[PDB]
């Protein structure tokens, strides 16, 4: 779904990201469960407060994800394949909860790269996080 | 509403918030965006690429008019319903846009808000904003129930 | 909401079907159409096919209560945010339900309307239907808000 | 994406619409239209009434691209390409509104099939409507 100025905007974008991949992720998480405390409720085993090593780890995780379907974007479907099993089909986690992490990324990335997120980058990654998201949503079958 | 000491956290960001920039971005990035939202604005003149959009003078001056809306239901943080009864009927009865644009808006708003002050918007403060945003979007979509 | 028509036309088609099984098709429908839902009712077993779903005792049980709770909003259309009140605290304080759902399963339950009544089931009855479960579901989501 | 059994439900189903096709796709902008008043300002240039020609005619229409679907449920990118940049970019459809027109077609589905719409055939179709939807969607531009 993504068209030819989409991939270069996200992969420009993500290129400018860095090394600090992990780290947003991490930020991404923490605004996500503290603007939409439901989102913790996926988490409950979690130490979720600001600094937990839990949202650091598991933002790296999240991070890294990103950066294979960057490197992917051709097919996300199949770059993300264990991904959907485990979200949709294990854990069921309801489609919402993608959106809202979706725009706790945008967030984070608007205020990090404040040069970079132009409003036509800013497109290109809300699709791009969309079309993540309906992959992440594509197996509750 | 918010808490009183979350009332004044949000007033004391707020007034950083520059009157005559964050709303003509935060509607330019709604349409640039989210293009379906561009029906709403046939009269805007020249809407066609992102710069078009983003340096269209009538785009600015509504933004502005946006941005001092949210301005006044920041003073009015525990009745927000009254606060936009005109705009609830103009945006439900007269305009029809759909009720989730205002969400979409509001969290537009919240990333411009991110874009233009950086590490001062922490997760905490933006957490503040979610829930006015959320409060402005179901105060205009009133007129829907 | 509805019009005196309007209430008049939804309160005389409710009094007259037979609709003892279509709460349990209507949560069945919910669970196998958008299988998230099925988080919320680990403890009702088997729902691992859509016929498991469709044929377990326990959805067909809590269904019946489901539209038994839709039942009292249509004796109170007048007072849905009283009607439900309490149970929008439980399902998004307690089971936290994103209210989206409850827009899915007030549409589910009209599909469900439709499949079982035929052509008495109208394009006017339906509308009048929607507004039935628009007002439900704004109704229960009230907690958020 | 839709299964393989998820195409064997909706060529199944529309099988079943037979003849009816076209007097579907105007029973269900109907429902639409009387359902959600908000639709009806896309068609200001219509006389919405009960009956009338033109929604009559436009129905016969939206059936006539969802049969063209059916026979391309292997490509749908591809099969709706022309449509897919008329309502995202001249109509400026808001996505909203396909949610409201494919709930009206599964109303009118089930309420002339009510034998044929089994809960797994009511997921397939869902599933087809959402996919058609998502790529009537696919390009704002
Ligand atoms: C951009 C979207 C997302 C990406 C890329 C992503 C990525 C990941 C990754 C890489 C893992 C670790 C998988 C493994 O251990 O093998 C994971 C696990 C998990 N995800 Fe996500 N995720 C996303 C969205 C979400 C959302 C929105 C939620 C719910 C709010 C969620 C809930 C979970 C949970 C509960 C786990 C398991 C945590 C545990 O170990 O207990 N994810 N995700
Ligand atoms: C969510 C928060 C929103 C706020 C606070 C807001 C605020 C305003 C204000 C203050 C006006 C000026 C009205 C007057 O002078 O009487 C206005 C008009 C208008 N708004 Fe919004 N609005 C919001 C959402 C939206 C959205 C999401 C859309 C479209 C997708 C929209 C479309 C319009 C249109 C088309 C006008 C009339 C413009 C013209 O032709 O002059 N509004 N709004
Ligand atoms: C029209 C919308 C709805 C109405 C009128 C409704 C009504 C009810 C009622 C009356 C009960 C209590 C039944 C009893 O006494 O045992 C209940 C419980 C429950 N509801 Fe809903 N509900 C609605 C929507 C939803 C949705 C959309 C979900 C989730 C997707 C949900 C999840 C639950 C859960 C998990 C319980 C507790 C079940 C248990 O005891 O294990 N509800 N609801
Ligand atoms: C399943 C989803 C839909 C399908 C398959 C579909 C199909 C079609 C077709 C075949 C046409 C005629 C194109 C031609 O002239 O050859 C059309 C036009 C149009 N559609 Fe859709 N449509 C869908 C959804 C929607 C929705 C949700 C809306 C807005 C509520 C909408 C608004 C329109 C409008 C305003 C036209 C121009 C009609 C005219 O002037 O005659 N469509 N669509």
């Amino acid at each position: 779904v993504l068209s030819a100025a989409d991939k270069g905007n996200v992969k420009a974008a993500w290129g400018k990201v860095g090394g600090h991949a992990a780290e947003y992720g991490a930020e991404a998480l923490e605004r996500m469960f503290l603007s939409f405390p439901t989102t913790k409720t996926y988490f409950p085993h979690f130490d979720l407060s600001h600094g937990s090593a839990q949202v650091k780890g598991h933002g790296a995780k999240v991070a890294a994800a990103l950066t294979k379907a960057v490197e992917h974007l051709d097919d996300l479907p199949g770059a993300l394949s264990e991904l959907s099993d485990l979200h949709a089909h294990k854990l069921r986690v309801d489609p919402v909860n993608f959106k809202l992490l979706s725009h706790s990324l945008l967030v984070t990335l608007a205020s990090h790269l404040p040069s970079d997120f132009t409003p036509a980058v800013h497109a290109s990654l809300d699709k791009f996080l969309a079309n993540v998201s309906t992959v992440l949503t594509s197996k509750y079958r | 509403m918010l808490t009183a000491e979350e009332k004044a956290a949000v007033t004391a960001f707020w007034g950083k918030v520059k009157v005559d920039e964050v709303g003509g971005e935060a509607l330019g990035r709604l349409l640039v965006v989210y293009p379906w939202t561009q029906r709403f604005f046939e009269s805007f003149g020249d809407l066609s690429t992102a710069d078009a959009v983003m340096n269209n003078p009538k785009v600015k001056a509504h933004g502005k008019k946006v941005l001092d809306s949210f301005s006044n239901g920041m003073k009015h943080l525990d009745d927000l319903k009254g606060t936009f009864a005109a705009l609830s009927e103009l945006h439900c009865d007269k305009l029809h846009v759909d009720p989730e644009n205002f969400k979409l808006l509001g969290n537009v708003l919240v990333v411009v808000l991110a874009r233009n002050f950086g590490k001062e918007f922490t997760p905490v403060l933006q957490a503040d904003f979610q829930k006015v945003v959320a409060g402005v979007a179901n105060a205009l979509a009133h007129r829907y129930h």
